[PDB]
């Protein structure tokens, strides 16, 4: 019968690892680097686009940075199509919570839910896992600014600064070197771009290659603003920090 | 008499490759060249009508398809896979959008729905990926003109101009030299015909080329009068005669 | 070899190896004999023990007042099939006020066994059955194999060393068929038949199991001191 | 409604009035109640218009699919498919259908299917609200093996009386002739039949 | 409601009034009761207004997808068959009464559909509470081989009969003309015989007439930003 | 027994010159018993305003439902929903509960951000759209509101005149209905400013 | 090498099960041909009854799908009948739902979409058949549409299918290169059948008796197959000029 | 290689090897035949007497469908029974809806489509039987033979099982020597002869002859078994011809 052709995606190796999760992580290690840095007065999300072509319409393009609600955003590393399936689920979960409790969903609850979906694909159903790692940048009134990551295993953890995708080993060493707890958003912006500039496989870091975003509690009158940077604005912040 | 294939046929190999997606992309590479160019006042999509026999009536085989009145599609790769995607794309535009909001979806969201269908064939049980790359050109009120590419993975990217299939590497280089942000629609059609001539071996005329535009509203093609707001479809497939006219000024 | 992984696969010579392997489980099972005359039908079964502390595994199951079987092979599969027969016998009584014909009982077992041989995931039944009964056309004896093949016979035997009993019955055919209106002599012929399949062990009081059905005799099983008479 | 089907020497003729009413308002005065389920198998509809149309459409579908696989269906087969729908959905239907058809083997045949979903093969059949008024007339005047002209007159005179007495019936008398020769439609206007 | 449809020389024409009612009050004075299905197939609706609207929109959506699939102009019989099978399924609970008319490769067609799923074929039809007023006019004046000019006159006259004599019907007359080999012309507010007369007085108030307890500015924008 | 008249309340909307106005009373009751004098019936999703009369549990449920749907709309479309599109979304959502409907009388009001055109619409409980040029009424005193609007209204009123007209239409209608009143709110909506005014009215 | 057993991509981007289904097409060793007249569409096919014990009247690869549509199959008979029964069902369902007779090209598309599903879904195998649909469509006129195991379909001016399809195809190509029209300019279907048979004789280089051929003719509002005696009359007329 | 391990897999030839392996199970089985006569059909089968303990005339192999169709098969006997059970369901639902008993060509396609369906999926095994069947309907007599692939044709004479070549040769003589046709009573005699001649392939064990027939004149178009004197007359005719 059909048994013959079954890869068996949800089994342990003799060493106690999940084959498909490990291979999905290998897939993600080739994806464009995404960095999240959390400051006292905000969060930075920086990410490197993978497919440099001059003919790519950049201003209408979105492969890395997605909005989940007004308070929470994600940076993606891996298969974009897989990420979009999960993103739309997370967008619905946030609105279900808002409908039920009449309050914006706490960041960790949203993260756990997505992470639980990913976990399910590793334990049952016989389907391949999602080849996606997220960096979640968000704010709520309990814990304030939060950074998380999730990976295809469905394990998630909290961070002050973190990278996913390509050259994370190199990137995490550089962040660990220059990060400090009293840091501010403007400093974190500079750290994120400097880290990408050194770890990038490209010859030089330019505006047409980057997606960039900030979550600040520096909106008018103590609200939280999500800013997804336009191409010209990425070009300006590259000149300001002194990279181009 | 059971469907026992409830498990993924596309899986990660040790190197992190999704084999079936890569192989689907190889099938797209073998397919006939198609291209898309975006102008200031329009978009053009074009491909070669590679006729399998001269007895076959190549007019009956439509490689360039209307999805909505303001959105069109063209492909490279496996034709049958494309045909069923067009059927699903037309239907999803109604079920998940028009029947809710009373208007056709914008280009990016219809593309998103097609992408989703293609992604599901890359993860669901007992199916292979679609062996096509699509180029979807369209217009909507708030985004203006746009051109999208959709791959077997479900990934999609917006383009100013691009090409897919057989001679795409050479064609994309040709388009990089010629494209600028001040192109009129007629200039883009002219560039499309020049680019497409390089990848075509045999006959090069209106009968062997399929070409459509997303341009101005066509109230003449609407079929009715009496509603000022409905001004007619922006999608228009160029006739065999209309192509030949522009090939004289080539 | 390559074509024995499941029941759904024919071999290149047109064989179903999983069915043949199920057939093999019957040959490993303990011997049981069936025979009949025009008036009565008899089952005789050599029961098997695990060791001297254990009981002897029961071989004969009652299906209705006028029908029952003996088993050889996987006993849980006999339980499933006998339960199915009980239900079909019972359905015939409740709905039609009709005792189920033994020939029709065989047809039902055949079709139940067949479904397991043509579909994926399932396995063949690992048991052979000898069904006796007395219905509106007199005494009957059936042999069920889990391939699906059911066969109406005057006499037969299945299990280990069953060829000895089967040859005896083939010689005795003309004698035992005439044993009409004499249950004890028909059982004697069955006990003498099953004795041809014995080696080393002999028929003791808790070893032997006999059943009978006939004209004015409901299907009844004899075990223990009730079979000492025939030893 | 006044409907009838009558067997005769050369085949069968179906006849009907043309009035459809919603209470006392005549919703349609030129209704066609003679409806085709196959080339030479027709039916007369009475009861709920929605129900009889829904049934007739399904039967036409079944006989079309029968023909693609097994060739031309018998009139008996058509009547059976009508019956199966009417009987199995008797709780949700108000349909009184007469089925009439021409084979070359069986010649003219008429089957009536009243409310219950029973089938009755008959030499002729009458149905609809206006039929009550012509049981006496039709019984006295029907003969077997009539000619075409006699059967047309028998139906014309019959439905004329049904129309005269029943308010629910009226308009034109439509007829459909089913013979080896083919299918002929006839129509008869008030000025013709009223003066009979 | 007064809706009507009739055929002429090389076409079919539909007419409708523009009044929507809730019991005895007028909910809408300018509603479009001639629904769009395909470019050359139109549908007049009576009964429950939401139902007539929803069923025409649904069949119109499915007709569009069918037309794309088959690469053919949609036929009026397809709309007719789809509408009736839907309406029959719901057993009259979708209380829509429709006159369907159009042009296709087969020719010009005119049908009526009832809420329970029955259909009629006709040369002239009318539905709704004003059907009897309209049908009286159509029975008096309809003939074979009407010109387009005569057909528009008769259709609008039939609708007018409903407007004046039926309380359910009122306001303006909408028409749609579907002629063979030509674009269908949809003529909303074809007649306007019920414009309100100028008022005697202006009831515009002196400013400050209304007593106010509080005032505030509503923030409708996204993020007022730093 | 009739769900649309258990709780009571009213909404009225009007168009003016380059502006729209939508207004509502503040009462929530259990038939004769007045319960709340702060139950607002007008909500907004970006720049589109939705008034809802009828059964109060459905008013609250639908508000939460359209907030949900317009939030997702905005994330996917990357723009706020417009009044014309939202009207179609309300109609759709109501009609999908055709045979178990929400017992409500919704009213949409807003200005299209691109064309600048004032827009109002009303619905029955199963989603039939009434897209009026002049005014829309809804609630237990809808007859009273129809009478006031039909006489008081004139086209192309300036924002501060339109305020007076809609306020007097609401107040005098509410005072002839037992189940309406207990306070009132009026929104005056222009292309990029919205003023909200609470009215002084009799508290019986 | 399980990429060759089920319908998934090989490293070359190929579906081997689809390619092998195309090879099953020629297992019968029968050649078919279809051409269009002014008012008609004719389809001819070789008929081979090797066994004397066979009832030759039951040996057929031409099917009456609906009144208007005919279908000739190149491939094994079980798959041919599978396809025939489905097409009949689809044609009947279409008429019931949409109120008019299913067009030839729409049926072809529908069957091609079903064939596409077997190339994408693993549990279903492709049918090893090429389906040639013929009619006189009420909108498009004389019509030939052909479907294969890949799910590909297209309209044809004329077509040929089988082991010796290339010989028949080139023969037809050369005729239409001369005439410079998309059809056989002939009034009666009888002469269009005579053309079809003549050009198959020339292309294959074999003579035919009445029992060696099988003919289907589509006219306005009906498709029918010719009897052996109707074909004999056709063969007599060919020989006499 | 590996193309023969799973049902519904095309080999590079374009063949389904599992179906071809089911044919080997059919070729292994006992001989069965069918003869079309003037106004009906005759079915006959070879039943191997494995042992003296088999009760004569009891293990009946030929099966009736409805009241007018006979079915006989060679190969895996349970698979044949499963197919006839389905055939009975098909014949019942046809009669339920359309009133008339199922025509033989209609019935043939019902079995044909069902057998063909078991070559479409790897989750099922093909049928290990070739089935000879037929009867009398409104259009006269019909004889069919159905293979594991789902393939079936109409026949003048049909034969399958281990002695099929021998039988086929004998049937071919009858077709040549009787173009005007064969009577029902003649066909019974000839069927007995052909089974006796075909028994040379299974000559080790002795056998039991079983014959059935549908004929418009002899059985009123109903399926009946040949019994008693008519059976013995056919056995005597057959025994005389071999000697
Ligand atoms: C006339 C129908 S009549 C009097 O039965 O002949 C119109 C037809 C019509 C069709 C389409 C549209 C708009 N596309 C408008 C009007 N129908 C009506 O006036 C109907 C009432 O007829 C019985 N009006 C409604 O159905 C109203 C909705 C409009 C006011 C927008 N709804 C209701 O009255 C109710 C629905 N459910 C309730 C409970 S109350
Ligand atoms: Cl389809
Ligand atoms: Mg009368
Ligand atoms: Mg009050
Ligand atoms: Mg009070
Ligand atoms: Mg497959």
């Amino acid at each position: 019968g059909s048994r013959r052709y079954d890869s068996r995606t949800t089994i342990f190796s003799p060493e106690g690892r999940l084959y498909q999760v490990e291979y999905a992580l290998e897939s993600i290690s080739h994806a464009g680097t995404a960095i999240g840095i959390m400051a006292s007065d905000g969060i930075v999300l920086a990410a490197e686009r993978k497919v440099t072509s001059t003919l790519l319409e950049q201003d209408t393009s979105t492969e890395k940075l997605y909005k989940l609600n007004d308070k929470i955003a994600v940076a993606v590393a891996g298969l974009t199509a897989d990420a979009e399936i999960l993103i739309n689920t997370a967008r619905i979960h946030a609105q279900n919570y808002l409908k039920t409790y009449n309050e914006d969903i706490p960041v960790e609850i949203l993260v756990r839910r997505l992470s639980d979906i990913k976990q399910g694909y590793t334990q049952h159903g016989g389907l391949r896992p999602f080849g996606v790692s997220f960096i979640y940048a968000g704010y709520d009134d309990r814990y304030g600014y939060q950074l998380y990551t999730s990976n295809p295993s469905g394990n998630y953890t909290g961070w002050k600064a973190i990278s996913v995708g390509a050259n994370t080993s190199a990137a995490q060493t550089l962040l660990q070197m220059d990060y400090k707890d009293d840091m501010k958003v403007d400093d974190a912006i500079e750290l994120a771009l400097k880290t990408l500039s050194k770890t990038t496989d490209s010859s030089a870091l330019t505006y047409d290659r980057l997606e960039f975003a900030t979550i600040r509690k520096g909106a008018n009158d103590g609200e939280v603003y999500q800013k997804i940077f336009k191409p010209q604005e990425i070009k300006d912040i590259l000149v300001k920090t002194g990279i181009t | 008499m059971t469907d026992r294939y409830s498990f993924s046929l596309t899986t990660f190999s040790p190197s992190g490759k999704l084999g079936q997606i890569d192989y689907a992309l190889t099938a797209v590479k073998q397919g006939v060249t198609s291209l898309g160019i975006k102008a200031t006042n329009g978009v053009v999509i074009a491909t070669e009508k590679k006729s399998s026999s001269p007895l076959a009536m190549s007019e009956t085989l439509s490689k360039v398809s209307l999805l909505t009145p303001d959105i069109g599609a063209v492909y490279s790769g496996m034709g049958p896979d494309y045909r069923v995607l067009v059927d699903k794309s037309r239907k999803v535009a109604h079920t998940s959008y028009k029947r809710i909001y009373g208007e056709y979806p914008p280009t990016k969201l219809l593309v998103s729905e097609v992408a989703k269908i293609m992604q599901e064939a890359t993860q669901s049980g007992g199916v292979r990926p679609f062996g096509v790359s699509l180029l979807i050109a369209g217009h909507d009120e708030f985004n203006g003109f746009s051109l999208y590419q959709v791959d077997p993975s479900g990934s999609y990217f917006p383009w100013k101009a691009t090409a897919i299939g057989k001679g795409s590497v050479a064609a994309k280089t040709f388009l990089e030299k010629r494209w600028n942000d001040e192109l009129e629609l007629e200039d883009a059609i002219h560039i499309a015909l020049l680019t497409l001539k390089e990848s075509v071996e045999g006959e090069f005329n209106g009968d062997t080329i399929e070409l459509a535009i997303i341009g101005d509203e066509n109230p003449d093609l609407l079929g009715y009068t009496g509603i000022p707001t409905d001004k007619g479809p922006r999608f228009r497939k160029l006739t065999s005669q209309e192509i030949n006219d522009r090939l004289e000024a080539l | 070899n390559n074509y024995d992984g499941d029941t759904v696969t024919f071999s290149p010579t047109g064989r179903l190896f999983q069915v043949e392997y199920a057939l093999e489980a019957i040959k490993q099972g303990s011997v049981t004999v069936g025979l009949r005359s025009n008036t009565h039908a008899v089952l005789v079964a050599l029961k098997r023990n695990a060791d001297e502390l254990s009981s002897y595994q029961k071989k004969i199951i009652k299906c209705d007042e006028h029908m029952g079987l003996s088993l050889a092979g996987l006993a849980p599969d006999a339980r499933v099939l006998s339960n199915y027969l009980r239900q079909q016998c019972n359905y015939s009584s409740l709905v039609f006020n009709r005792k189920l014909a033994v020939e029709r009982a065989g047809h039902l077992l055949c079709d139940k066994a067949q479904k397991n041989t043509q579909s994926y995931g399932g396995r063949p039944y690992g048991v052979g059955l000898l069904i006796i009964g007395y219905d509106k056309s007199g005494a009957h004896l059936l042999e069920f194999q889990p391939s699906g093949n059911v066969t109406e016979l005057y006499g037969t035997a299945i299990g280990a060393r069953s060829q000895g009993a089967k040859t005896y019955l083939e010689r005795t055919l003309d004698t035992f068929i005439k044993i009409d209106g004499n249950p004890d002599e028909l059982i004697k012929a069955g006990v003498e038949a099953i004795s041809q399949s014995l080696r080393d062990e002999s028929l003791t009081v808790d070893n032997l199991s006999i059943a009978i059905v006939g004209k004015d005799t409901p299907f009844t099983i004899y075990d223990g001191e009730a079979v000492a008479k025939y030893i | 409604t006044s409907i009838m089907a009558v067997t005769f020497k050369d085949g069968v003729i179906l006849g009907a009035d043309s009035r459809t009413t919603t209470g006392a308002y005549i919703a349609n005065r030129v209704t066609d109640k003679l409806t085709r389920v196959h080339d030479k198998i027709w039916c007369c509809r009475s009861g709920s218009a929605a129900d009889t149309q829904a049934i007739a459409d399904i039967v036409q579908y079944h006989l079309e699919l029968y023909t693609s696989q097994y060739g031309t269906p018998s009139t008996e087969t058509a009547a059976s498919v009508f019956k199966e729908l009417c009987y199995e959905n008797k709780d949700n239907l108000t349909a009184g259908i007469i089925v009439a058809g021409y084979d070359d083997k069986n010649k003219g045949e008429v089957y009536t299917i009243p409310l219950g979903g029973s089938v009755h093969k008959l030499p002729y059949a009458i149905a609809g609200s206006g039929s009550t008024f012509i049981y006496g007339y039709c019984d006295k005047n029907f003969r077997e093996n009539m000619s075409k002209e006699e059967t047309v007159d028998f139906i014309k005179h019959s439905l004329s009386q049904a129309i005269k007495w029943d308010g629910s019936s009226g308009g034109v008398i439509r007829m459909v002739v089913l013979t080896a020769a083919g299918v002929e439609r006839l129509i008869f206007y008030p000025d013709e039949y009223e003066q009979l | 409601t007064t809706i009507a449809g009739l055929v002429f020389q090389d076409g079919v024409i539909l007419g409708a009034d523009t009044r929507a009612t809730n019991d005895s009050v007028v909910a809408d004075k300018s509603c479009e009761k001639i629904h769009f299905i395909a470019p050359k197939i139109y549908c007049c609706g009576a009964g429950v207004a939401a139902d007539a609207e929803a069923v025409t929109q649904l069949i119109g959506s499915n007709i569009e997808l069918h037309s794309l699939y088959t690469s053919r102009e949609p036929r009026v019989v397809s709309a007719l068959q789809m509408l009736k099978q839907h309406l029959f399924k719901y057993q009259g609970h979708i209380g829509a009464y429709l006159i369907v008319a159009g042009v296709d490769p087969t020719g010009s067609h005119l049908f009526s559909i009832h809420a329970h799923g029955s259909t009629d074929v006709g040369y002239y039809l009318s539905l709704g509470s004003g059907s009897l007023a309209a049908m009286a006019v159509l029975e008096s004046h309809w003939k074979q081989d009407l010109t387009k000019e005569e057909a528009i006159k008769l259709a609008s006259d039939a609708i007018q009969a409903g407007i004046w004599n039926d309380l359910g019907s009122g306001s303006n007359v909408d028409v749609c003309v579907m002629e063979i080999g030509k674009d269908a012309e949809y003529l909303r507010n074809y007649l306007t015989p019920n414009v309100r007369e100028e008022k005697q007085k202006s009831y515009k108030f002196p400013r400050g007439t209304t007593a106010v307890l509080k005032e505030s500015i509503v923030n409708i924008c996204d993020i007022q930003e730093e | 027994s009739d769900p649309s008249s258990i709780n009571g309340g009213i909404v009225v909307a009007m168009t003016g010159k380059d502006c729209v106005a939508i207004a509502c009373d503040l009462r929530l009751g259990s038939q004769s018993l007045g319960v709340s004098n702060k139950f607002e019936k007008i909500f907004h999703y970006g720049h589109v305003f939705l008034g809802i009369t009828g059964l109060a549990t459905d008013v609250t449920t639908l508000n939460e439902m359209f907030r949900y749907k317009t939030n997702l709309y905005k994330l996917k479309e990357e723009r706020a929903i417009e009044p014309e599109t939202f009207t179609q979304l309300v109609s759709s959502s109501l009609y999908e509960r055709r045979f178990g409907p929400y017992f409500v009388g919704p009213v949409v009001a807003g200005i299209n951000s691109k064309s600048g055109k004032p827009f109002i619409a009303g619905f029955d409980l199963i989603g039939c759209i009434d897209e009026a040029k002049d005014f829309i009424v809804s609630g237990t005193a809808s007859d009273q509101l129809f009478g006031m609007c039909e006489s008081l209204y004139e086209p192309n009123l300036e924002p501060e005149d339109l305020f007076e007209t809609i306020s007097q239409a609401l107040l005098n209608a509410a005072d002839r209905d037992a189940l309406s009143g207990w306070g009132a709110v009026v929104y005056i909506i222009k292309k990029d400013e919205v003023v909200k005014r609470y009215l002084k009215m009799r508290q019986d | 090498g399980y990429d060759r057993h089920i319908t998934i991509f090989s490293p070359e981007g190929r579906l081997y099960q689809v390619e092998y289904a195309f090879k099953a097409t020629n297992q019968t060793n029968i050649n078919s041909l279809a051409v269009r007249g002014k008012d008609c569409t004719v389809v001819i096919s070789q008929k081979k009854v090797p066994d004397k014990l066979l009832d030759p009247t039951t040996v057929s690869y031409i099917f009456c799908i609906s009144r208007t549509i005919g279908m000739v199959v190149n491939g094994p008979i079980p798959d041919a009948r599978n396809a025939a029964l489905r097409a009949k069902a689809e044609a009947a369902e279409f008429r019931y739902k949409y109120g008019y007779d299913m067009p030839c090209d729409v049926l072809a598309k529908r069957m091609a979409n079903l064939s596409q599903i077997y190339t994408q879904r693993a549990y279903m195998r492709p049918l090893g058949v090429i389906l040639t649909f013929v009619s006189v469509d009420e909108e498009l006129g004389p019509s030939i549409y052909k479907t294969d195991p890949a799910g590909y379909y297209v309209g044809y001016k004329a077509t040929a299918t089988g082991p010796k399809q290339q010989e028949i195809t080139t023969n037809l190509e050369n005729h239409f290169k001369k005439s410079k029209i998309d059809h056989i300019n002939e009034e009666s279907w009888e002469k269009v059948v005579e053309f079809a048979i003549t050009h198959m004789i020339d292309a294959l280089g074999t003579e035919f008796s009445k029992n060696d051929l099988e003919v289907g003719v589509a006219t306005k509002d009906k498709f029918f197959t010719l009897s052996a005696e109707n074909i004999e009359e056709r063969l007599v007329a060919i020989a006499e000029q | 290689t590996g193309y023969d391990l799973s049902n519904s897999v095309f080999s590079p030839d374009g063949r389904n090897f599992q179906v071809e392996y089911a044919v080997k199970a059919v070729e292994n089985g006992t001989t069965s035949i069918g003869i079309k006569c003037n106004d009906g059909v005759v079915f006959a089968v070879e039943k191997l007497i494995t042992s003296k303990l088999l009760v004569p005339q009891k293990n009946v192999k030929i099966q009736v469908v409805d009241r007018h169709i006979g079915c006989v098969y060679s190969g895996l006997i349970p698979d044949g029974r499963h197919l006839v059970n389905r055939g009975r369901e098909e014949a019942a639902s046809f009669k339920k809806l359309y009133k008339t008993p199922i025509p033989i060509p209609a019935f043939a396609d019902r079995l044909g489509q069902y057998v063909q369906a078991h070559t479409l999926y790897n989750s099922v095994r093909p049928f290990g039987v070739s089935t000879i069947f037929g009867g009398v309907d409104k259009n006269g007599a019909h004889l069919y033979m159905l293979e594991p692939s789902g393939s079936y044709w109409g026949y003048k004479g049909a034969a399958t099982g281990k002695g099929r070549q021998s039988a086929k040769a004998e049937l071919e003589k009858l077709v040549d020597h009787h173009p005007e046709g064969l009577s029902a009573r003649e066909a019974v005699k000839q069927a007995a002869k052909i089974i006796y001649l075909a028994h040379e392939d299974n000559k080790e064990k002795d056998f039991e002859l079983e014959i059935s027939w549908c004929s418009l004149s002899e059985t009123n178009g109903l399926h009946k078994f040949v019994k008693g004197d008519l059976l013995q007359e056919a056995i005597d005719f057959a025994q005389k011809e071999i000697n």
